[PDB]
C-alpha cells in the first residue's frame, strides 16, 4: 500500500513548507529599510526637524498612525529613505561595555549541586533573601536591611558555588569581584572602582556582589595585619559607608567569601558592618559522602555505591578536591581506555589525590 | 489512494519552490557578492506590533532594515563585519570578523611539524600532559561518553631550555588542530585595556578555529605574586590577568581549545589562576640528568653524520647543569666547527661561549 | 654558505645561523663589502 507512506510524505511537505514560508517572508520583504535620525526639533504639529545621525537635518512630515505624543523631542525615529518622512520611532540604548556584569542568574540550579551543608545554605538564604526580595518593608518600618554575610572554609566547600546556588530563590545576578581588582592602586581613590561596580549592580539592580578574596590567604602568608597595612580595611570601609546606597531602592547585597575569618578587621563586624557570618568548614563525613554522590551523579558506570569506604580514605577533602577525585577516576579509566569505572578506580583516584595533597602540604 | 495526486503535487511544489528559492538567492547573492557597508549592529529587538537592526554603513550612515530581512538574529549578534546590502540596505550574510590587528596573525603558526620523538628526558611529564591534552583532542568522544570534562589549564613550570615550547607545538601537531602562540612578555602594553582586547580576540580566534592550543608564554610575567611595593604593584596588568581568568571559562562546554602556560617558577603566581577548572595541571620541567642530556643532544645531532661512534659519555660528564637548549647549542657548535674536536671533544666550548 | 660546498651534509644541516660583525668605528662593514664583492650578485644593502 503506497498510501501508508502518506505520513512520511506529509512530514516532508511540512519540512519543506517551513522553508518555503521562510523564503516567502524573506523575498516578500525585500525592503530598503528606513534611515535613522533624532528629533532635533518638533517645530509644529505638521512639520518636524529630524536630523540624521551623520549630518543633514530635514523638515519632514510625520507618520500618519503615530502622534506627537509618541514622537516627542529628542527621541530616535526613522525617516523614509527616499521621500524623507517619519516612519517609526525607536528606543535607544548606551553601553559602557567594560568591566560589566559577567555572571548572571541562569544556571542557578546548583541548589541541588551543592549537597553539603544544605542547612547552611538555607540559613544564608534566610538571612539574605527577604531584604533582597521586598526591601520596601524595611523603609516602611524604619529598619536597615543587612548588607551581606561572611563565609569561612578557605579551600573547603564551594563558597562561590554557594554564591551561585543561593541566588536560585533570588533571581539575581551574582558577580565575582576580586578585592585586589577593586582596590587597584593603593590610594583612597580606589573607591572609584567600587563606585563603578556598584553602578553596574544598580543597572542590573537584582545583583549580589560575591567577593573573591579579602583576607588574602587567611591560612598563611600575609594577612590584613601584614603587608598592606589598613589599605584593605579602608577600601572595605568604603563599601561599608556605601550602605546608604539606597538599600530600600537597590536589590544589591555583598557576600564576603574570605578564606579565614581570623584577620578580618573586627571593626568590620559591628552592627552596620558586614554583620552576619555563617560558618563553613571542611565538609563532615555526611556532607562528604553527599558531595561524592552528586559528583558521581553525571558518571554512569558499573562501580558500586560504596561511598563510605571512599569517605574513609578521603576524609577531610574539600568539595573541589572531591570533584577532582571524580575527574581523576574518569582520567584513570580513559587512560586505561576502559569504558568501565569500578570502585578500584575510585580507590586509585582517592589515593592519588591524597598523596598529592600530602606532598604539597 | 490520494498519494498519487498528493505526491504529484508534492514533487512539483518542492522543486518549483526550491527553484524560486534559487532565484531569490541569486538575485540577493550577486548583491551578497557586492556587499559594501560594515554592520555595526545596534540591535533593537523590535517585535512586530520580532527583531530589527541598526547598521552603521562604512560611508557613515544608519540603515534600519526591518526585522533583519534575510538572516537570523541567533547567528547575527550585535557586532560587526556581516554583509549588508549596498542597494537594499539590508543584512545580507555573515562573514568573518576582524581579529584585532595584532591578533589577526600575531605569531599564529598554521601547523607545527615538530615531532614528539625529537624531544625527551621528561617523558613521564610529557606523557602526563599528552593524556591531559592530546587525548581530550583525539579521544574527545571518550571523555564525552565517560561524563568527565577534561581539564584545560596546564602550566609547565621550569627553567628555560626544558622544551616547553617544542612539547607544546608537538602536542598541537599530534592533535592536528589549530595552534595559537601568545608572546606573554610583550602583552604589557601602555594602551588602556590593550592586553585585555588582545586576550579577548585571541580566545575568539581559538574558538573560531578548531579545538586549539593556546600556548601563553611567560605566565610569571603575566601574573605577579601580589608582592605589592612602593615601586610598583601590578596595577594595570591585573586587568589582563582578570581578563584571562574570565576567558578561561568560555570553553567549558564542548571542552575544546586548551590553555598551556609556560614559565620557570610557579610560585610567582597568586593562588587565583590555580583552580580545578582554571590552570590545574602544574607540571615540573627540570634540567635533564646526564643520561637525558646526552640522549637529547644525540637526537638533535642525529641529522649530522660526520663523527661516527661518539657515545657522548664524556659529553654527559661535561654537561653539568645544562638545558635542552644548551645541549642543542652544544651539538650545533659541533655542527659549526666540524668542517674539514670532531669526536667527543667539540662540545664543551658551546656553553663557555655564552658567558 | 654562499659557496654552498659543505653545509648540507658534513656540517650540521644549515651553516651558522648568524654573524654579528661589530667593533668600534672603523673596519666595521668594510669586510662585509669585501664579502659582497667576493660573492655572487646577491649583493648587500646598507640599512641604518
Ligand atoms: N681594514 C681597512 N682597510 C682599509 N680601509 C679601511 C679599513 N677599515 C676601515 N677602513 C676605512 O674606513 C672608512 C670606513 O670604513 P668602514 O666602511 O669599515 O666603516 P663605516 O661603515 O664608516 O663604519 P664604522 O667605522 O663604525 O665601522 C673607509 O674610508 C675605509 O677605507
Ligand atoms: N559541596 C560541594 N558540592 C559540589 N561541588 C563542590 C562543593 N564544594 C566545592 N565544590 C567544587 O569546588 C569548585 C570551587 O569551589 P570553591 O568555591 O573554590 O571552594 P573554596 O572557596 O572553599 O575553595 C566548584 O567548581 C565546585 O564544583
Ligand atoms: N627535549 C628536547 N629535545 C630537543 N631539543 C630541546 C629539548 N628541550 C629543549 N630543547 C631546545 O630548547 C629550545 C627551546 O627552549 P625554550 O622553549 O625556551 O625552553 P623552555 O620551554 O624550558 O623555556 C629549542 O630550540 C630546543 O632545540
Amino acid at each position: 500500500i503506497d498510501g501508508r507512506l502518506k505520513e512520511l510524505r506529509e512530514q516532508l511537505k511540512e519540512l519543506t513548507k517551513q522553508y518555503e514560508k521562510s523564503e516567502n517572508d524573506l523575498k516578500a520583504l525585500q525592503s530598503v529599510g528606513q534611515i535613522v535620525g533624532e528629533v532635533l526639533k518638533q517645530l509644529t504639529e505638521e512639520k518636524f526637524i529630524v536630523k540624521a545621525t551623520n549630518g543633514p537635518r530635514y523638515v519632514v512630515g510625520c507618520r500618519r498612525q503615530l502622534d506627537k505624543s509618541k514622537l516627542k523631542p529628542g527621541t530616535r525615529v526613522a525617516l523614509d529613505m527616499t521621500t524623507l518622512t517619519i516612519m517609526r520611532y525607536l528606543p535607544r540604548e548606551v553601553d559602557p561595555l567594560v568591566y560589566n556584569m559577567s555572571h548572571e542568574d541562569p544556571g542557578n540550579v546548583s541548589y541541588s549541586e551543592i549537597g553539603g551543608l544544605s542547612e547552611q545554605i538555607r540559613e544564608l538564604r534566610e538571612v539574605i533573601e527577604l531584604p533582597l526580595t521586598n526591601p520596601e518593608l524595611f523603609q516602611r518600618v524604619g529598619i536597615i536591611p543587612p548588607k551581606g554575610c561572611l563565609l569561612y572554609g578557605p579551600p573547603g566547600t564551594g563558597k562561590t558555588l554557594l554564591a551561585r546556588a543561593v541566588a536560585s530563590q533570588l533571581d539575581c545576578n551574582f558577580l565575582k569581584v576580586v578585592s585586589s581588582s577593586i582596590v587597584d592602586k593603593y590610594i583612597g581613590e580606589s573607591a572609584r572602582l567600587i563606585r563603578e561596580m556598584f553602578n553596574y549592580a544598580r543597572d542590573h539592580q537584582p545583583c549580589i556582589i560575591f567577593m573573591d578574596e579579602i583576607d588574602a590567604i587567611g591560612g598563611r602568608r600575609f594577612s590584613e595585619g601584614t603587608s598592606a597595612d589598613r589599605e584593605i580595611q579602608r577600601t572595605l570601609m568604603e563599601l561599608l559607608n556605601q550602605m546608604d546606597g539606597f538599600d530600600t531602592l537597590h536589590r544589591v547585597k555583598m557576600i564576603m567569601a574570605t578564606n579565614r575569618p581570623d584577620t578580618l578587621d573586627p571593626a568590620l563586624l559591628r552592627p552596620g558592618r558586614l554583620d552576619r557570618k555563617i560558618h563553613i568548614d571542611l565538609p563532615n563525613e555526611q556532607a562528604r559522602l553527599d558531595i561524592l554522590k552528586i559528583h558521581a551523579g553525571p558518571i554512569t558506570k558499573h562501580g558500586e555505591i560504596d561511598y563510605e569506604a571512599i569517605v574513609k580514605l578521603s576524609d577531610g577533602f574539600n568539595g573541589a578536591d572531591l570533584r577532582n577525585v571524580c575527574t581523576e577516576a574518569g582520567m584513570f579509566a580513559i587512560r586505561a581506555d576502559h569504558d568501565f569505572v569500578v570502585q578500584e578506580d575510585f580507590m586509585k583516584a582517592v589515593r592519588k589525590v591524597a598523596d598529592s595533597k600530602k606532598l604539597e602540604s | 489512494k490520494i498519494m498519487k495526486s498528493e505526491v504529484l503535487r508534492v514533487t512539483h511544489e518542492l522543486q518549483a519552490m526550491k527553484d524560486k528559492i534559487k532565484e531569490n538567492s541569486e538575485k540577493i547573492k550577486v548583491n551578497k557578492t557586492l556587499p559594501y557597508l560594515v554592520s555595526n549592529v545596534i540591535e533593537l529587538l523590535d517585535v512586530d506590533p520580532g527583531k530589527c537592526a541598526v547598521i552603521k554603513t562604512s560611508t557613515r550612515q544608519t540603515y534600519f532594515l526591518p526585522v533583519i530581512g534575510l538572516v537570523d538574529a541567533e547567528k547575527l549578534k550585535p557586532g560587526d563585519l556581516v554583509g549588508v546590502n549596498k542597494d537594499s540596505y539590508l543584512i545580507l550574510e555573515t562573514l568573518p570578523t576582524e581579529y584585532d590587528s595584532r591578533v589577526k596573525a600575531m605569531e599564529v603558526d598554521e601547523r607545527p611539524t615538530e615531532q614528539y620523538s625529537d624531544i625527551g628526558g621528561l617523558d613521564k611529564q610529557i606523557q602526563e600532559l599528552v593524556e591531559a591534552i592530546v587525548l581530550p583532542m583525539n579521544h574527545k568522544e571518550k571523555f564525552e561518553n565517560l561524563g568527565i570534562q577534561p581539564p584545560k589549564g596546564v602550566l609547565m613550570y621550569g627553567p628555560p631550555g626544558t622544551g616547553k615550547t617544542l612539547l607544546a607545538r608537538a602536542c598541537a601537531a599530534q592533535t592536528k588542530a589549530t595552534f595559537l602562540k601568545l608572546a606573554g612578555p610583550q602583552l604589557v602594553q601602555m594602551f588602556i585595556g590593550d592586553g585585555a582586547k588582545l586576550v579577548r580576540d585571541a580566545f575568539a580566534l581559538a574558538k573560531e578555529k578548531a579545538p586549539s592550543i593556546i600556548f601563553i608564554d611567560e605566565l610569571d610575567a603575566i601574573g605577579t605574586k601580589r608582592f605589592d611595593s612602593e615601586k610598583a604593584g601590578d596595577r594595570e596588568v591585573q586587568r589582563t590577568m582578570l581578563e584571562l581568568l574570565n576567558q578561561l571559562d568560555g570553553f567549558q562546554p564542548n571542552t575544546q581549545v586548551k590553555v598551556i602556560a609556560a614559565t620557570n617558577r610557579v610560585d610567582i603566581l597568586d593562588p587565583a589562576l590555580l583552580r580545578s577548572g582554571r590552570l590545574d595541571r602544574k607540571i615540573e620541567f627540570p634540567m635533564p640528568n646526564e643520561e637525558a642530556r646526552a640522549r637529547i643532544m644525540q637526537i638533535h645531532s642525529r641529522k649530522m653524520n660526520v663523527s661516527p661512534d661518539v657515545n657522548y659519555e664524556e659529553l654527559a660528564r661535561c654537561t653539568d647543569d645544562f638545558n635542552g637548549a644548551q645541549c642543542k647549542a652544544v651539538c650545533v657548535e659541533a655542527g659549526m666547527i666540524a668542517l674539514r674536536e670532531l669526536t667527543h671533544e667539540d662540545y664543551m666550548e658551546g656553553i663557555l661561549e655564552v658567558q | 654558505p654562499l659557496l654552498h660546498p659543505e653545509r648540507f651534509v658534513n656540517l650540521g644541516i644549515e651553516p651558522p645561523k648568524g654573524v654579528l660583525l661589530f667593533g668600534p668605528p672603523g673596519t666595521g662593514k668594510t669586510l662585509c663589502a669585501r664579502a659582497v664583492a667576493n660573492r655572487t650578485d646577491a649583493c648587500f644593502i646598507r640599512v641604518i
